[PDB]
């Protein structure tokens, strides 16, 4: 009878200011983040020192952070600055959340 | 019947036969 | 039912001549793109889905018709030739 | 609760449209799946059965002595008479019997407005007409009398023999008394552009005018909340 | 959109960074539009304190107010934040450019709907929010920007408090003392110009 | 069961089924003439063509309804031009021409 | 998505499928039922898809008479234009609802079944056997039972057809220009047949029989869309009575 | 319109525990209409609104 | 001229006062043309405090941004301030009054440009100047507005204690403040909301 009771607490004139149900539903998303490095047109430098660092998609990449890529001593400011401007293209930036990642991989 | 037809680019093929 | 089809075919006396009417044209407006198209955008179908609509269909186009035009050759030979459509990628 | 034991949403007023001064829209969005023919059917008892308001009961006309009997003055028959008598917007302050009085002589349709007026009953519909007269000797004179009672009842349920409280000159007429006349529930699964086990509750309410249809709901529910007071407390 | 049949007929000059494209005093007879870069707007006093405005990318116009009425003066300073290539028509020949394509009207028009709005509301955030309130939400705006400089933590920015003052509209001292003030609170972190906050992502 | 693409014959040229892959609904005959009742056109040409025989106007169709489009008209059947050999084999000529 | 190719990897055979704009995908694009064998025309009709939860076609119950089968364990296939004018020629003529008379002779062939005329008949019920006509003011009053004119068809007289029912009551009903004397289920579904198109339906009891020789007129003058549209009420108050 | 305690209020009256499992209680006032009503939007509060353990 | 060709199709419809001619949060679909009057145009906060951004007497335009792009909403509210007479011409019949007469726009974005003065040299004042100063000049301000009357000794005009620190942006306490000190000093007068001040002209 509780149950009930908060079922009509709405005409008892109560202090409830609460809203219903404000949801709103469109799923989407963004594949064009599961494609590689190799779809920003960089150098055969910057090429080959992303791979040695675990950098196969721009997924990988942009889950990381520019303070921390500056330790390696096999990068810099140049090429980090360089990528930026690149993925402001895309509508991508270093700091970003990403979803259903890793793609289609080997599910175990 | 293949005569008659609605076409004729809403007003860009009138002039074209 | 649907929306404004009972109304096409007592507006004129026959049914058969409807179909082309909204047809060889329809599938015309399609593979030209829709620049062809010169009437408003008032006279377009409504799909609900996420608050918006899309598509566009037809048999809302059907107004001022007429007797002798053209051929019926020449509808998808200058057609083809002053658009060409295709599909490319980045 | 605070110990979290609710885990469900509870629906809630929000929006009332008023269209009309005895009609409008209770709208309810927030419902699942058992909920839409419970709050439906909780109510539906009550906005059908246990309302207030006022009607017409008894109304004794000057020369009347039955139903199917005639009067010298009027175009239609006294069965008519008695008819456009259960549309009649009556809104009494404070007073569970009222009677009024009618005293007009001439040509032309009786409205509502030729009734004495009283700083007590209130005349929502004063264009109401409820007879008609034909000529100079044409006249009518009756006592209308407006009062409360509990849900709806025909003159024909109503009704014994050709005796009562006062045989000659009354004359038994359908009495309004639930300002509310018809209550209609339709559950229909809505198939929003989300979640799919969504429905609403439309509360088709046209009440006659005795009171607002604001209020009226709020009134309707809490006589039921005033029924689960040894339920949620007592203790 | 508006670049279509505009720019075939324009005078490229392009501006150094920190360049003086129009001065506050002077007859404004000559139209400029942004195709690359961008630029800041702002205004002085009697001192030489600057208060920046708004910013202005690309495909934005410059000085379009004395076009209308003839006989007008420039209403605030444009200087070049960065290497930007700007064009130039002057008035004269742009009401012919109006007669054969009305529609380029339309997009200059349209935007100044826009700049009119984001000026009003400017005031607005001088009256009403204080100092802390001001500098909290350029914390948040400097982080979307493409110089930001992300952190596992939060964000890091590297802005001079004397630019800061001429975003808000203080002195650079109470920006000092407060930055330190939240520290206290346990809600962000300095060191110098590095400004780490909390909160963000 | 429900099938889409698949894949095709080699001088037949027609839908088929394997074991992943579902089967194709056949279109009997006896559906073909209920259609012509109604006095239909391009809906009776694509039941012969492009569904089944045609080959070119196959591909050609998969390739307009992907980016938005509408697919033109379908070509000359397969178990059609190959016909014209078969009867040539039969000491008989057979030669097309337009109008 | 982006790409058809990369859509293609998404919905492949996993535990990645989630529900999209499947719902807008079909809106405008009917189908073709087709459940062999096919005599006539009416084998093959066309609907308006509609997306539902199962593994299972939902068949039309009004439409089972042309369809001739049961839901006992039957099998139907079904077929999708792909054309544009395919698609225009399935809203001409392949469409159901413009094909209700039969082309042989020009009697309606969908009419109602097995519920959905129970409802019917059970709201339009009397009870005849009446002895003639009187005054018949006061104590007989027994249900809704069929006379000439007495009972309550005289003694509740209501303007407006709206309160009449409600305690299950009876009257004088006001239908085109005239008096009658009937009950609420004699004048339930007679009534909202002049709301599109007025005519006049002789006093008799509502069957499968009767409705045959209405939609028939029903389509004389008019197009299709006024005769149509009274093929809904009619199921809607067929599932309903047929439940209690 | 009034509305002035017109109707009873129901309050426990007597339990009955007839077993550790099974239990019989029941109100006192209540009026003849409210003894449908209140039943009715109840059976179908038991069926699936209740968490419990398993 | 043009003004008269923009008349010929319009809907005459008086507004009493404290009337609603704009609601924030309808549809745009009717163009504003002010006759004869003035408008107050402000916003509102999360608490009740007002804010006046410009202020618009006759021979202006009410609600014309939402005309370049179709498709927006009511910024702020307009409440008339006293009986004015106001015109209504829907956005789509005006759109097609342009393609055949781009003259007409050139009249409405006319007036979108001293709006744009007014408000951005005004921030300046309003982080620099103190509460002397920004007051001092908003009084002569005020007296080259039309809608001020001519004074035996200077300027009459009528204005709040409000009004004022949505101007030169303060709180309402210390506007009440300094007034009262200036009336000591025999420079300017007030009695509620009609300022009479001195040495103008
Ligand atoms: N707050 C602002 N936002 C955008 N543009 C501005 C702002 N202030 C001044 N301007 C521009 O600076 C220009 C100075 O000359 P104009 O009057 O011709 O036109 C002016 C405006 O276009
Ligand atoms: N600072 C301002 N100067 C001039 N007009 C304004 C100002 N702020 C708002 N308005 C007007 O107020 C209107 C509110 O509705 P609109 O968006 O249609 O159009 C707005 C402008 O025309």
């Amino acid at each position: 009878a509780t149950i009930l009771a908060e079922q009509l607490e709405a005409f008892v004139d109560l202090r409830d200011v609460r809203q219903p149900e404000v949801k709103e539903e469109k799923p989407e998303f963004d594949p064009i983040l599961l494609r590689p490095v190799d779809d920003l047109e960089l150098t055969v430098r910057s090429a080959n020192c992303l791979k040695a660092e675990a950098i196969h998609y721009i997924g990988d990449l942009v889950q990381r952070t520019e303070v921390e890529l500056l330790k390696t001593p096999n990068l810099g400011k140049k090429s980090l600055t360089e990528i930026k401007d690149v993925l402001a293209s895309r509508g991508l930036s270093l700091g970003m959340r990403l979803e259903n990642w890793p793609p289609a991989s080997i599910a175990d | 019947h293949q005569d008659r037809m609605r076409r004729r680019a809403a007003g860009e093929a009138p002039a074209a036969p | 039912a649907r929306v404004t089809v009972q109304d096409a075919v007592e507006k004129i006396g026959n049914r058969f001549d409807l179909v082309l009417v909204a047809a060889r044209r329809a599938r015309q407006m399609q593979v030209g793109g829709k620049d062809p198209l010169v009437p408003e955008e008032n006279d377009k179908t409504t799909v609900i889905a996420l608050r918006e609509i899309e598509e566009g269909l037809i048999n809302n186009q059907i107004l001022d018709v007429r007797e002798r035009q053209e051929q019926q050759e020449q509808e998808a030979a200058e057609l083809q030739a002053v658009t060409a459509i295709a599909e490319g990628r980045r | 609760m605070q110990g979290s034991v609710t885990e469900f949403l509870k629906p809630r007023l929000v929006d009332i449209e008023q269209v009309s001064s005895t009609h409008a829209k209770v709208t309810l969005e927030p419902l699942e799946r058992g909920f839409g023919h419970t709050l439906g059917n909780a109510l539906r008892r009550i906005l059908l059965s246990s309302m207030p308001g006022c009607a017409v009961t008894e109304v004794e006309i000057d020369g009347v002595l039955h139903e199917y009997s005639t009067k010298e003055g009027v175009q239609e028959d006294i069965l008519e008479i008695l008819l456009n008598l259960k549309g009649l917007a009556v809104r009494v302050q404070g007073k569970d019997e009222v009677i009024l009085t009618l005293n007009k002589s001439g040509i032309g349709p009786v409205t509502a407005a030729d009734i004495t007026h009283d700083g007590d009953v209130e005349i929502v519909k004063p264009q109401h007409v409820i007879c008609h007269l034909t000529d100079e000797n044409a006249s009518i004179s009756m006592r209308i009398k407006v009062q409360r009672g509990r849900g709806y009842v025909p003159a024909s349920t109503r009704i014994h023999s050709e005796e009562d409280e006062r045989p000659i000159g009354r004359l038994l007429v359908d009495a309004c008394y639930s300002p509310v006349e018809r209550i209609a529930y339709n559950v229909e699964a809505a198939r929003v552009e989300q979640r799919t086990d969504l429905d609403k509750l439309v509360i088709e309410m046209e009440t006659n005018g005795t009171i607002d249809p604001e209020e009226a709901i709020r009134r309707a529910a809490t006589i039921l909340a005033e029924q689960l007071e040894a339920f949620v407390d007592l203790r | 959109p508006t670049l279509e049949w505009f720019l075939s007929h324009c005078h490229i000059h392009k501006y150094p960074s920190k360049s003086t494209l129009i001065h506050q005093g002077e007859k404004a007879e000559t139209l400029y539009y942004i195709v690359k870069g961008s630029v800041a707007v702002l205004i002085k006093d009697e001192e030489g304190k600057e208060m920046i405005l708004s910013y202005l990318n690309q495909g934005d116009f410059i000085g379009e107010l004395g076009l209308f009425e003839e006989g007008q003066e420039r209403s605030a300073w444009v200087r070049a934040k960065t290497a930007c290539e700007v064009a130039e028509i002057s008035y004269k020949k742009f009401r012919q450019l109006i007669q054969v394509n009305p529609d380029i009207l339309m997009r200059l028009s349209a935007q100044m709907a826009r700049r009119l709005q984001v000026t009003s509301e400017k005031v607005g955030n001088l009256a009403f929010l204080d100092v802390t309130g001001r500098i909290a939400q350029t914390l948040l705006n400097l982080a979307k920007q493409p110089d930001a400089m992300t952190h596992p933590d939060g964000m890091q920015i590297k802005i001079t408090r004397q630019e800061i003052g001429q975003i808000v509209g203080c002195s650079r001292e109470t920006v000092g003392r407060i930055l330190k003030m939240l520290e206290d609170q346990n809600l962000i972190s300095a060191h110098g110009k590095t400004i780490v906050v909390y909160g963000t992502r | 069961h429900a099938r889409s693409t698949g894949s095709y014959s080699l001088v037949t040229q027609q839908p088929l089924g394997g074991k992943a892959q579902f089967g194709g609904q056949r279109f009997g005959e006896m559906e073909v003439w209920a259609l012509e009742a109604y006095g239909a056109a391009y809906t009776l040409q694509e039941m012969l063509t492009v569904k089944s025989d045609d080959v070119n106007g196959r591909t050609k169709m998969y390739k307009n309804i992907v980016d938005g489009n509408h697919q033109m008209e379908p070509g000359m059947p397969e178990s059609f031009n190959v016909l014209l050999k078969e009867i040539r084999s039969l000491g008989i000529n057979i030669e097309l021409e337009d109008e | 998505a982006t790409t058809i190719k990369a859509a293609k990897k998404m919905v492949e055979r996993e535990e990645a499928v989630v529900w999209d704009i499947l719902d807008e995908v079909i809106r405008e694009h009917p189908v073709l039922l087709n459940r062999a064998p096919t005599l006539h025309r009416l084998g093959i009709q066309a609907f308006e898809p509609v997306l539902i939860e199962g593994k299972a076609i939902q068949l039309h119950p009004l439409v089972c008479a042309a369809y001739n089968a049961d839901f006992d364990g039957d099998q139907m296939a079904v077929h999708v234009p792909l054309t544009l004018e395919a698609q225009l020629e399935a809203r001409a003529l392949m469409m159901s609802t413009n094909n209700i008379l039969s082309p042989a002779n020009g009697e309606p062939i969908i009419v109602p079944s097995q519920d959905v005329v129970l409802g019917l008949y059970y709201m339009t019920r009397d009870c005849v056997n009446a002895k003639g006509e009187g005054m018949v003011l006061t104590g007989p009053k027994e249900a809704e039972r069929l006379y000439r004119s007495g009972l309550a068809s005289l003694h509740a007289r209501v303007k407006v057809r709206i309160t009449e029912y409600e305690k299950d009551a009876n009257g004088e009903l006001v239908a085109k220009t005239s008096l009658k004397d009937t009950t609420v289920g004699r004048a339930i579904l007679w009534m909202i047949v002049p709301k599109g198109l007025p005519y006049s339906i002789v006093n008799q009891a509502l069957g499968k029989k009767a409705i045959s020789k209405m939609l028939n007129t029903c389509y004389r003058i008019l197009g299709l869309k006024p005769t149509v549209i009274f093929a809904d009420q009619i199921m809607y108050t067929g599932f309903a009575y047929a439940a209690r």
